C-alpha cells in the first residue's frame, strides 16, 4: 500500500522505429501491427475450425460479436450493410487489437536494450494504435471507401451533394464538403489521439507511483479503447448513410 | 514515414481482405444460413398444420363422398323395387279381375240351375198347394199352366 | 522560456473546459431520451455516437495541439 | 527496466480484478446465447421431425378413409342386394295374400250366389203359388172354400 | 518569444471551447426531438447534419487560424 | 512584439466561442420545434437561418478581424 | 509594442461571445415558443424582433471600441 | 504603452457577455410566457421591459468604464 | 504603466459578467411563474423585485470598488 | 476621420456659449411646442395626426400604468408624460439630422443626472407618501438578519436613478460615436441601418426610463 | 501599485457574477414552484432565504478580500 | 512584487465562481421539487444540506488556500 | 515574484468551479428525482453519491498540485 | 520561474472545471433518467459509464498534459 | 433647464385629458342611455299590454252584468205575463161557466121541444089513451 | 467631403425609403383607431336616439292602448245592444207564449162548452127517461108481444 521504491524515472516519444530497415524500411510500429494482424488470423483461423452450427466452443462468441455489429450496421442502413459488413469489420476489433497489448505487461519496456546504456536501446513495441500513419491510413481508406460508395450511389449526386448544395440562397456545399475532409483527419486524429494519450496516463501512473492507480486508469482505458474501436467504425457507417442520405 | 504510412496501409487492407473472405463470409453463410433454416421452419410449421387440416377435410370429404355414392345406390335399388312392387300389385289386381269375372261366369249357375223349376218347383208347388193349404179335393185345371206361366 | 510550456498547458485546458460540458449535455439528453423509449434507442444511441464523435474531434484537436508544441 | 516490474505487477493486479469482475457474468451471457441457439436447433430438428410424421400421418388417414369408404360402399352395395331381395319377398308375399283374398272371396261369392238362387227359388215358389191356385178356388169351390174356412173358425 | 505558439494554443483552446459545446448542445436537443419523434428520422437528421456542418465551420475556422499561426 | 498573430488567434477563438454556442442552442431549439410540428418549417427554418446569420454576422466580423490583422 | 491591435482582437472576441450566445439563446427560445404553436407568430416576431435589437445594440457597442482601437 | 487602450478594450469586451446572456435568457422567458397568454403579456412585457433595462443597466455601467477610460 | 486603469477595467468588466445574466435568468423564471399563476402574483413578483436587488448588489459592489481604484 | 469628442459638462456650471446638449434641448422643447401648436390650432375629438397621436399615446401610456399600478397611475400620470415627449425625443433630434453640429468650430449627462435626481425626489415624494416608515420598514429590524439585504436594495435604488442617468448618457453618446464611426470608415450611411436600429433602440430607452421610473414607483407601492 | 490595484480588480471581478447568477435561478426556481403550489410559500421562502444567505455568504467572503487588499 | 496578495483573490474569486452556482442550482432544483412534492422535505433538506457541505467544502479549500497565501 | 504563488492560484479557483457547478446541477437533478419520487432513495442517493465521488476527483487533484507547489 | 508550474496548474483547473460540467451534467441527466425510465439495472449501468467516461477521458488528457509540465 | 417644457406641454397634456375623458364618458353614456332606452320599450310594452287586457276585463264583466240584469228583467216581465194569463184563463172559465148556464136555462125550452120529438120517436109510437108524452115530460121536466 | 454630402443625402433618402415602408401602416394603424372612437360615439349618439325613440314608442304604444280600451267599450256597447235585443226576443218570445196562453184560454173555453153539451144531454137523456115512463104507463103495453116475432 505504500510503493515506496520502484519509482525510477519518466519518459516518453512519439513514435518508435525499429531495425530491418536495409530491405525496406522497418519500424516498431509495422512491427506491432504484424503482431496485432499475427493474432487476429489465429482468432479467425481457431474461430473457423469445423463451424458446423456448434453454439458454444467460443468460436460462437466471436459468432455473437460479429452479430451484434452486424445488428448495429442494419439498425444504421441497409443499402450497402452487408457490402461493408467485412469493411466494417476490417476496423472492428483491429482496433480493439491496439487496445489489446496496450496495457501489456512490460510493454514500454519491451526494448529496453535497460537505463544503463540507452543508445539504441529504444522501446520495441510501437503499437499501431501508437502510430499516427496506420491511422491516417485506416481513415484516409474509409473516406476512400465512403467517397467511392457516394459516386457509385449518384456521382452527380456527390458532386451536387457540395458544389451544387444551393445555387440559390445559400449553399451549406464546400464548407460541409470541408467538414467531410475534415472528418476522415478528424477521425485518424482521434485514434491516434486514442491509446497514445492511455500510454502517457501508463507511464504517468508508473513516474509517480504505480500501485493499482495505472490498475483503474488501464482499465479506463482498455474501455475506451474498445469503445474507440466501436466509434471508428460508427463513424465509417455514420458517414456511409451521409452519402447514402 | 509517408512509405511507412503506405506500407501499413498495404498491410491493413491485404489483413482485410484476407480476414474477410476467410470468416466474414463464411460467418456470413452461417449465419444466413440459420436464419434461413428459422424462416424454412416457421413455414414448413405452418404447411404441416395445413396439411393436417387438409388431411382431416380431406377424410370429411371422403366419407361425404362415400355417403352420396351409396345414397344413390340405394335410391336407385328403391326405386327399381317401387317399380317391382308396383308391378306385382298390378298382377295381383289383374288377377283379381280374372277372378271376379270367373265369379259373374259362376253367376250364370244361378240361370242353369234355374232350368229346374218343372224338373222341382212344379211338382213341389203343386204337391204344396194340394196337401197343405187346401184340402184333398184339388180341381184345378190350367192352375198348373198358371204356375208354369209364373215360373218363367 | 517555457512560453511553448505555457501554450500547451492553457491549449489542453481550454480545449477539455470546451468540449467537455458539451460531451455531458449531449449525455445528458441521450438520458432524457432512453427515458423516453428503449424501442428506438438502438437508433438513438446511433445518433449519440455521433454526437460523442464530433465533440471527441474537438478534443483530439486540441490535445492534437499540445502534441505538436511537444515538438 | 523496473518499469517492466511494475507494469507486470499492474497487470497481474488488473487480471486477476477482471477474472472474478463479471467473467462468470460474461460466461453466464455466452451460455444463455448458445442456450438460445441450441433450444432454436432444437425446436428446428422437432418441427422438421413433426412435418415429416404430419406428411406420414396425412398420409395415413387419407388411407384409413378411403379404406372406411370402400366399406361403407361395400356395406350400401350388399345391403342393397339384401334389400331387393326382401322387396321381392315381400311383394310375392303381398300377391300371394292378395291371390288367397281372391279366391275366398270367389268362394263367398259363389256361397252368397247358392244363397241367393235359394231366395229366388223361393221367391218364385211365393209367386207361382200366387199365379197358382186361382183355378181351383175361384173357378169352382170358392164358396164351398168360404164355407170350410167359416167352419174352421 | 513563444508569442507564436501561445497564439496558436489559444486560438485551438478558444476555438474549441464553444464550438464543442454548442455542438454537444445540438445534438442533445436533437437526440430529444428523436426521442420524442423518430418518425423525423432523417428529416430531423438533415437538421442535425445542418447544425454539425455549422458548428463544424467554426470549428474548422479555429483550426485553420492556428494551422496558418503554425506557417 | 508578435502580438498581432496572438491577437487574430484570441479573436478568432472568441468569436468561435460564443457564436458556435449561440448557433449550437438555435439548432437544438429548431430541432425541438421540428419535432414538435416540423410542418412550419417555411418559417422555422427561415428563422433559424436569420438567427445562424446574426451568428454568423459575428462570426464574420470576428474573421474580418482576423482578416485585418494582417493590416 | 502592438498593443493597440491585441485590444482590438480581444474586445471584439469577447464582446462577440457575449452576443454570439445571448441571441442564440434569443432565437432558440422564439423557436420553442413557435413549436408551441404558430399562432402569435406576429407578437412572437415582434418579440423576437426586440431582443434581436437588444443584442446588435451589444454588438455594435463592442464593435465601435474596435474602430476607436484604430482611432 | 497601450495598456491604456488594452483597459479600454478589455473593460469593453467583458461585461458583455452577461448583459447579452441575461437578455437572451430574459427574451425566451418572454417568448414561452406570450405563447402562454397574450393577454397577460401586458405584465410580462412590462416584466420583460424591466428585465432588459436591468441588463441595459449592467452594460451602461460598463460603458461607463469605457467612456471614463476614452477620457 | 496604466496598471490601476487596466485594474479598474478588468474589474468592471469581469463583475458585471453575469449576475445580469443571472438576473434575466431570474426574470425569465418569474415570467414563466406568472404565466403559470397569474392569479399568484406580485409577491412572487415581490420576491423577484428582492432577488433583483440582490443580484444588482454585485454590480454596485464592483462599480463601488472601481470608483475607489479610481480614487 | 473620426472627430467625435466627449461631453463632461456641468449643469451647476452656467449655460456655456456653445453647450451643444443644451442646444440640442431647447431644439428639442421647441419642436415639442410646435408640434403641440400644429396639434391644437387644428384640433378634433378624433383628427388624424393631429389627435390621433395624442390619442393612442397618451391614452395608452395611462392604460400601461394603470395596468402596472393603480393608485398611482393617474397621481403620477404626468411624471411619466414628462419622461414621455422626452430622451426619445432629442434621440430623434440626434439621429442624423443631417448636421451632427457639422461644421461648427439631451445629450447632456448632468440632464440624465438631472432627471435621475427628479425620479428618486418621485421615489422619495410619493416614496413613503404612502407609508411614512415603509422605507425604513423591515430594515434592521428584529428580522435584522434578513433585513440586512434591506439596506442593501435601499443602496441598489438610489444608485438605480444613477443607472436610468448613465443608461440615457448611454446610446447617446455610444449613438454619436456609431455615427461618426460610420463617418470615419465606410462611407455613404450604411447599407444596414445602423442609424435607423440606433433611433429605435432610444425610443425603446425612453420608453424604458418611463417603465423604470413607474417600476421604482410598484417597488415603492409595497 | 499596479499589483495591488490588480489584486483588488481579481477580487472585485471573479466569483461575483456567478454568485449573484445561482442566486437568480434559485429565485426563478423558487418561483416556478410557488407557482405551481402557492400553499406551501412559508417553507418556500424559508429555503430561498436559506438560499440568498449562502450566496450572500459567498459574495462577502469574495469582498473580504477586497476589504483586505484595501488595507 | 505583491502577486501573492493577486494570486490569493483570484484564486477565492475562481473558487467562489462554481461554488456560488452550483449552490444556487441545488436551491433551485430543491424548492422545485418541495413545491412540487411535500412531505419529503426532511429528505429533501438533507440532500440540501449534503450539497451544501459538499460545494463548501471547496469554498473553504479556496478559503483556507488564501489563507496560506497569508502565510 | 511571486510566480510560485501565482502557480498555486491557478488550480486551486478554476478546478472546482466546474466540480461545484457539476455536483449541484446532479444533486438537483437528484432532488428533481427525488422530488419527482424518492421509492429507489438510498439507492439513488448512493447514485447520486456514486456521482459525488466522481465530480471530487478533479477537486482533490488540484490540492494535490498544490503541495507540489508548496514544495 | 514559476511560469511551467503555473501552466500547469492553470491546465488542470481549467480542464477539471469543463469535464467536470461535463461528469456532473451527465450525471444530472441520468439522474432524471432514473425517474424517466425506471432502473431495472438492465441497462442504467451501461449508460452511467457511457457519460462518466466521456468527461474522464479529457480529465486523463489534461492530467497527464500536467504530469508532462511536471517533468 | 429640462422642466422647461415640463408644465407648459403639462396645459397641452391637460387640454388632450378632457377629450380623452370625454371619449372615455361617451361610452359610459352610450351604456347608460341605451339600457335607459331597452328599460322605457320594456316598461312600455308592459304597461300597454296590462293597459289593453285591464279594458277588455272590464268591458267584459261591464257586458257580463248588464246581459244579466236584462236576463232578469225578461224574466221577471215573462213571469208577469203568465199571471195575467193565468187570471185571464181563469176569468174565461168563470164567463165560460156561467154561459152555459144561462144557455142550458134559455134553451130548456127547446130541448123540451126536442124532448116530445125524442119522446115521441122514443118507441116510435104513443097510444091515444095515455098521459101524454108532453105531459109526461112536463112532470120529468126537472131543469 | 463629396463623398460625405451623398452619404448625408442618402441618410434622408433612406429615412424617405423607412416611411413609405410604415409611415403608411402607421396612418392605417390610426384610421383604425379613431374609427373605433368614432364607433364607440356613433354607439351614444344611436343610444340617445335609442332613448328618444323609446319615449316616443310609449307615447304609442299608450295610445294604442287607449286606442284598444275606446274599441272595448264599444264592443261593450254593442254587446249591451245585443242583450236589449235578446230580451225584446225573449219578450217576443213572452209574446208568443202569451199568445199560446191565448189560444189555450180559447181552447179551454171550447171544451167547456163541449162538457156542458155533454152534461145537458145526459140530463135530457135521464128526464127523457123517466118522462117515456110516465108516458108508457099511461098508454098500456099491450102488442108488445107482437112485436117479439118479426124474424123469428
Amino acid at each position: 500500500f505504500f510503493l515506496y521504491t520502484g519509482p525510477p524515472h519518466v519518459e516518453v516519444a512519439a513514435e518508435v522505429i525499429f531495425d530491418g530497415i536495409p530491405g525496406f524500411p522497418i519500424t516498431n510500429s509495422f512491427v506491432v501491427a504484424i503482431i496485432i494482424d499475427i493474432f487476429v488470423i489465429a482468432l479467425a483461423v481457431a474461430a473457423t475450425r469445423n463451424l458446423q452450427m456448434v453454439p458454444r466452443g467460443l468460436q460462437n462468441v466471436m459468432e455473437f460479436i460479429l452479430e451484434s455489429l452486424y445488428n448495429l450496421f442494419r439498425n444504421i442502413n441497409a443499402k450497402y450493410v452487408a457490402t461493408a459488413f467485412p469493411l466494417v469489420a476490417t476496423i472492428f476489433l483491429f482496433v480493439l487489437f491496439g487496445n489489446w497489448f496496450g496495457l501489456l505487461p512490460g510493454v514500454g519496456s519491451i526494448g529496453v536494450c535497460c537505463a544503463a546504456q540507452g543508445k539504441k536501446l529504444v522501446p520495441l513495441f510501437r503499437a499501431p494504435a501508437a502510430d499516427l500513419n496506420f491511422t491516417f491510413a485506416i481513415a484516409v481508406i474509409s473516406f476512400v471507401f465512403i467517397e467511392y460508395w457516394g459516386f457509385r450511389a449518384l456521382g452527380p449526386g456527390y458532386l451536387k451533394k457540395f458544389f451544387n448544395t444551393n445555387g440559390i440562397m445559400s449553399f451549406v456545399g464546400i464548407i460541409e464538403f470541408i467538414s467531410e475532409l475534415v472528418k476522415p483527419f478528424a477521425l485518424a486524429f482521434r485514434l491516434f489521439g486514442n491509446i497514445f494519450a492511455g500510454e502517457v496516463l501508463l507511464v504517468v501512473m508508473a513516474f509517480l507511483v504505480p500501485l493499482l492507480l495505472p490498475l483503474p486508469f488501464y482499465g479506463f482505458e482498455v474501455f475506451v479503447g474498445f469503445i474507440q474501436a466501436l466509434i471508428f467504425a460508427l463513424l465509417t457507417y455514420a458517414f456511409l448513410n451521409i452519402a447514402v442520405t | 514515414n509517408p512509405t511507412l504510412f503506405i506500407a501499413q496501409l498495404i498491410n491493413f487492407l491485404l489483413l482485410i481482405f484476407i480476414l474477410r473472405a476467410l470468416l466474414y463470409r463464411p460467418v456470413m453463410n452461417l449465419l444466413n444460413e440459420r436464419t434461413r433454416r428459422i424462416e424454412e421452419s416457421v413455414r414448413d410449421a405452418e404447411k404441416v398444420r395445413e396439411q393436417l387440416a387438409n388431411a382431416r377435410r380431406d377424410y370429411e370429404a371422403e366419407i361425404a363422398r362415400a355417403r352420396q355414392e351409396a345414397a344413390k345406390i340405394v335410391a336407385q335399388a328403391q326405386e327399381r323395387a317401387k317399380q317391382q312392387e308396383a308391378e306385382i300389385i298390378a298382377q295381383a289386381r289383374r288377377e283379381a279381375e280374372r277372378l271376379k269375372e270367373e265369379a259373374r261366369a259362376q253367376a250364370e249357375q244361378e240361370r242353369i240351375r234355374m232350368l229346374s223349376e218343372a224338373k222341382s218347383q212344379i211338382a213341389d208347388l203343386v204337391t204344396l198347394t194340394a196337401s197343405r193349404v187346401l184340402g184333398a179335393e184339388l180341381q184345378a185345371r190350367g192352375h198348373d199352366a198358371l204356375i208354369a206361366e209364373s215360373l218363367a | 522560456e517555457g512560453l511553448n510550456l505555457v501554450a500547451t498547458a492553457l491549449a489542453v485546458g481550454l480545449g477539455a473546459i470546451g468540449p467537455g460540458v458539451g460531451i455531458g449535455i449531449i449525455v445528458s439528453g441521450a438520458v432524457q431520451a432512453i427515458g423516453r423509449n428503449p424501442e428506438i434507442e438502438n437508433r438513438v444511441v446511433t445518433y449519440m455516437f455521433i454526437g460523442i464523435a464530433f465533440t471527441e474531434a474537438l478534443a483530439i484537436f486540441g490535445l492534437v495541439i499540445a502534441f505538436l508544441i511537444g515538438f
